């Protein structure tokens, strides 16, 4: 019985095994989290982090001995701070979403400091870990060596893994009600308060009369890079809407303007960062993925959708 | 958000997720507390002037 | 008190459109009040100029179009409802747009048929493609500081509008984004206190670094509801904050300045007279703006309150 | 560069020979201290050990090219008595 | 708080003040209740007198 | 090793910020070690060679 | 939407060669403000906060 | 410069710790939004007045009860520390309940023949069971700030407060409840606007038609905090100690000076006259018993060792 079945060493104790240096917590969404990002609690950052603190006071004088520390670093006093931006700055945590079926279900990351006894989750990652928030939980932990913080930024950090490994359309991806809002910039209507009507700035949705729905048209020049690096150059007139139009600020402009002139549903918007990996480059992807997170929250709400007894004709 | 009461909302709740739920006994719950406790709002200004 | 006359101390421009803009300090989180009530009034009766109705030498309806246009004339309607402007005087002003020849429509095709500033030089408007091709038209402005729609203005709507005078809404006001973050204050000894940060930003015609220092004090508009409803001051006093000439930590106000010269000073963290003392005629260069009178001899005055350069 | 990684992969086309050529910068500054050629612009070692092929010169394999040529231009100097003790094997 | 030994050791100090802590509670309550009693059952004389 | 059953692991590498060189150090997975002595225990001979 | 709980905490004191153990408040430059809060038999106080 | 300060609008008394006015006309919206601002103000940090401090004829602690009471200490003490008053010449009065004899024990039992108005003439406490019984204590009583329970430091709160000096739940804060509710304009030019209405109700330590400007001053002063552009700051100033030749290296020994003056520079730890060398006059006024007679010593027995005050130096 340390061996044949289930609870044996191989499995128990080997293959998989307790670990230093680590936590759980109840998952939270956390949308102004950059991608590289996650959210971990003030003394849950002094916990994961005792090392550094009890391991560097004894290197600056910051306290007069391991010993009297107790009273300072328990504390979270001023001194553990520059120990941790030292560590923070620059420093790959490593986030878990068990039972890990598949590689996304572990990512790395980037220290954020807050409040509260949770875990901050970035709502791109979100997806790419199915998280499922009826507290259930995930996992944290901390990488060391110098090697293993390497690797992390190199081989496992969400900007660098994007893509599902079955195929290649994202999974590190504009997650649930973002694309709502993508959508509902991407939709137009009748009467609209704008049947046809246009304008730049988002202080003119406090002038009056406008619409993200509102039926903009405008000849965009606009452009597409060859495999070479050269540029394709296009023009052409538009039927397209106001959230279409603020979306051209956020595509990588070097694909063209009416890619946009659709509606940008989950059915839809992948393709575009699909799109954007076939021809630009990494950054450009990573950028077009992360802003359009934003994106999603500053719209999303304002589309007033709903489920009510007259929603149900 | 704020009602056409021009007063906030204590609580926000995705309604995207509720078709993939398969239950509408939380819309109509909402609405029918929006009567009940209404009642008790309306009787806690009409208490003062009487009338 | 711990409102301790919190001053605007941290602006950080981002380049002509854009500042972090930052209020400190904050009572042990208020920066959660102020975030949200104020960014609210920076949303309902602000300052600025733009255009409110328009006459154009073919769009007697919009259905129509201009062989020698590249919009043909539809696609027009797409930065009129987007030019905006600044203006001295009253709430109605008055440009005519009237490219001649091949080209784009911009700035330079205007001409001011009123009292009318443009800082929008690049608000391009339209294209025309041949050697004899050309467009005219009229353009109202307004200022005002309010908002109401192009078709709810109820009473001044009924006056007689020729078959070719399009209508607006009052699009007085440019900004693109305002965001909202709450962190630490900067305030290096008084540290249980928090800031507002708000990152607002526009399309040129004025930085967050102007649009704040009386467009948030729109305050003395939203407080008949709180501070003395009637006609009642009592004896409670404001309690202050004094720190005295000519201590090291002083603002560089204290050297007496020209207009928003102190806002766009201070906006490189060069908020204090201690360091100033580095700035010499070699290098003096690295600030925001700060284009003219300040810059050109307040540096012997500096020398009177007893600062030097070398 | 902190702000996403993976471009140091296509600016080589291979993805783990990259974690030991920034292993060979980056023990040579965590116990070594060794020279820079550009700045760090705060990718604390971890990341200045990528900066080194985000550019591609900085670890030994250049100082290979350099210290060990101030060495053999004294050999070159030097030269006109290294055939002498090239000849005193013999 | 509480303290427990085998009963032989009567109960330390920090329980001995406990002691008087729910002491106070009964030794109140039942000066309270032997009044409450009697002021019914001597009220059923009286009303019967009362008669 | 590092951040379980290794003792020698472990203990090196928490410290290993003292050296600043904050590497691995690792000396031998215990539960590992403690396996060649149960596999043993059972009556099975297990050893090693060298590369 | 606070929550308000009760939970229980315990210790012991074993039969030695003579009977005893001891427990009292004697944890020299470890943590001091984490003792100012006790009896002389080194217990909490009812009604005191604890944190 | 063109801002409104408007004034003078409504009145709607109703009963003494509740009143109603409103505001009209409002600006296309404001009635709609700005009564969440004092949803903060008017419960955390008010002024107002509670108890502060306690102490009690036979109870050394809230969390029991006394041997002739028909009530029971800790859940009366929930009821006794909402009695909050108004004061008026400095902020303190150490109040006293004065109560012996059969029956009930009352806010009519405690001292009120002074600068204090108890608002609360029929606040009850419990009951007494002999014409000889007694409860009575003294009860600090501020108008102060805040809504500070009864553990609120933290930590220097283990404090030596003599055994019976209760401290007490000093929620200041005359208010916890307030609310708002809207209507459209309806001044007779107009029905074209909108209108704020108010319902705020209190600990009755006020009416809403009684005070109220530091009540909205953290909404208030806070347009100071976007204009007259000057702030505020504190310095770091000392070094890091000590080596030859010894003109420093003294304690106060080496000065032939006073006693008492010896007992307060001990207790304010200038043990280096190394550093008496530099700290400035008014520095030395920062710990008490050291005041006009011994602050004058310092400016010749200094001088009298062939030394100075006032001698600041790069390297100590």
């Amino acid at each position: 019985d340390m061996i044949k079945g289930k609870q044996g060493r191989f499995r128990q104790n080997l293959l998989g095994k307790r670990v230093d240096y680590s936590g759980r917590s109840v998952i939270t969404v956390g949308p102004y989290l950059r991608l590289h990002q996650c959210g971990l609690p003030k003394k849950m950052a002094l916990e994961l982090f005792k090392p550094f603190i009890y391991g560097k006071l004894e290197l600056r004088g910051l306290a007069t001995t391991i010993k009297a520390a107790k009273k300072m670093v328990e504390r979270e006093e001023a001194v553990v701070w520059d120990i941790l931006d030292e560590v923070i700055r620059e420093h790959p945590v490593l986030l878990n979403r068990a039972p890990t079926l598949h590689r996304l279900g572990i990512q790395a990351f980037e220290p954020v400091l807050i409040e509260g006894k949770a875990i901050q989750l970035h709502p791109l990652v979100c997806a790419a870990y199915n998280a499922d928030f009826d507290g259930d939980q995930m996992a944290v932990h901390v990488p060391l060596t110098l090697e293993a913080q390497l690797e992390a930024r190199a081989l496992m950090m969400s900007t660098n893994n994007i893509l599902s490994p079955a195929n290649g359309e994202p999974i590190i991806v504009p997650s649930q009600d973002v694309v709502l809002g993508l959508y509902y910039m991407t939709r137009d209507c009748v009467n609209a308060k704008g049947m046809v009507l246009t304008g730049p700035a988002e202080r003119l949705y406090r002038s009056g009369l406008a619409s993200l729905h509102a039926r903009v048209k405008v000849r965009i020049t606009e452009y597409e890079k060859d495999a070479n690096g050269e540029l394709v150059a296009k023009t052409s007139l538009k039927d397209t809407t106001v959230g279409r139009a603020i979306l051209w600020m956020i595509v990588p402009k070097g694909l063209p303007y009416s890619i946009v002139n659709q509606a940008l549903g989950k059915k839809a918007i992948s393709k575009m960062l699909n799109t954007c990996y076939r021809i630009l480059g990494l950054k450009p992807t990573v950028i077009f993925a992360d802003q359009i997170m934003y994106t999603g929250f500053a719209y999303a709400a304002r589309s007033g959708a709903s489920v009510g007894i007259d929603d149900m004709v | 958000p704020y009602d056409e009461n021009g007063t906030p909302v204590d609580i926000v709740l995705n309604p995207l997720g509720v078709p993939s739920r398969m239950n509408i006994g939380q819309i109509l719950e909402t609405h029918l507390g929006m009567a009940a406790k209404g009642i008790g709002d309306k009787i806690n200004a009409m208490l003062k002037q009487q009338q | 008190t711990e409102f301790l006359k919190p001053r605007l101390v941290d602006i950080e421009q981002v380049s002509s459109t854009h500042a972090k803009v930052t209020l400190e300090p904050l009572e042990r989180g208020f920066g959660h009040t102020l975030g949200n009530a104020l960014r609210r009034i920076l949303l309902s009766s602000m300052p600025g100029c733009a255009v409110t109705e328009v006459e154009i030498d073919g769009v007697l309806h919009e259905y129509s179009t201009k062989e020698g246009v590249q919009e043909d004339i539809l696609e027009i309607l797409l930065n009129l409802k987007g030019l905006a402007v600044r203006v001295q005087g009253k709430d109605e002003v008055i440009l005519t747009l009237n490219k001649s020849g091949i080209g784009p429509v911009t700035a330079a095709d205007i001409t001011h048929d009123g009292d009318v500033e443009i800082v929008k030089p690049q608000h391009v408007i339209c294209h025309l493609t041949d050697e004899n091709a050309s467009i005219s038209m009229r353009i109202k402005v307004q200022r005002g500081r309010g908002y109401v729609p192009a078709s709810t203005r109820i009473h001044s709507e009924e006056d007689e509008r020729p078959i070719g005078r399009l209508l607006v809404d009052a699009c007085y006001s440019p900004v693109e984004r305002i965001a909202y973050n709450v962190e630490a204050a900067r305030v290096e000894q008084r540290t249980d206190l928090d800031k507002l940060v708000i990152e607002m930003e526009t399309n040129g015609t004025i930085d967050p670094e102007e649009a704040i220092r009386r467009a948030a004090t729109i305050l003395a508009e939203q407080l008949e509801a709180f501070v003395d409803l009637r006609d009642v001051r009592q004896p409670e006093v404001k309690e202050e904050k004094p720190e005295f000439d000519p201590i090291l930590l002083l603002p560089v106000d204290d050297l007496e300045l020209t207009v928003r010269s102190a806002n766009c000073l201070k906006a490189e963290a060069i908020h204090y007279i201690g360091d100033l003392v580095q700035r010499t005629e070699v290098e003096l260069l690295k600030t925001p703006n700060l284009g003219k009178k300040s810059l050109t001899e307040i540096k012997d005055v500096l020398a009177s309150r007893g600062l030097s350069l070398g | 560069a902190r702000v996403t990684v993976q471009d140091a992969v296509e600016k080589i086309g291979n993805r783990f020979d990259l974690v030991l050529v920034a292993a060979r910068r980056a023990r040579q500054m965590q116990v070594g201290g060794k020279d820079p050629l550009v700045p760090e612009e705060n990718d604390k070692t971890t990341v200045i050990a990528l900066r080194e092929i985000e550019e591609g010169l900085i670890n030994n394999q250049i100082l290979d090219v350099r210290e060990r040529q101030e060495q053999q231009e004294q050999e070159a100097a030097e030269l006109q008595a290294v055939t002498a003790i090239a000849e005193g094997r013999r | 708080v509480q303290v427990f030994t085998r009963d032989g050791v009567e109960k330390d100090k920090r329980a001995l003040e406990i002691e008087e802590m729910q002491l106070k509670q009964a030794k109140k309550d039942l000066s309270e209740e032997l009044q409450i009693l009697e002021a019914g059952l001597f009220s059923r004389i009286r009303a019967v007198l009362v008669a | 090793t590092v951040k379980s059953d290794d003792v020698n692991g472990r203990t090196k590498m928490y410290k290993n910020i003292v050296d600043g060189n904050h590497q691995m150090e690792p000396g031998m997975p215990e539960s590992f070690n403690v396996l060649l002595k149960e596999i043993r225990s059972l009556g099975i001979n297990i050893e090693l060679e060298d590369e | 939407f606070t929550t308000i709980h009760i939970q229980e905490l315990a210790c012991v004191s074993r039969d030695t060669k003579l009977g005893p153990e001891e427990i009292t408040a004697d944890i020299p430059n470890v943590g001091e403000a984490a003792l100012s809060k006790l009896d002389e038999s080194g217990i909490v106080y009812i009604g005191a906060e604890v944190t």
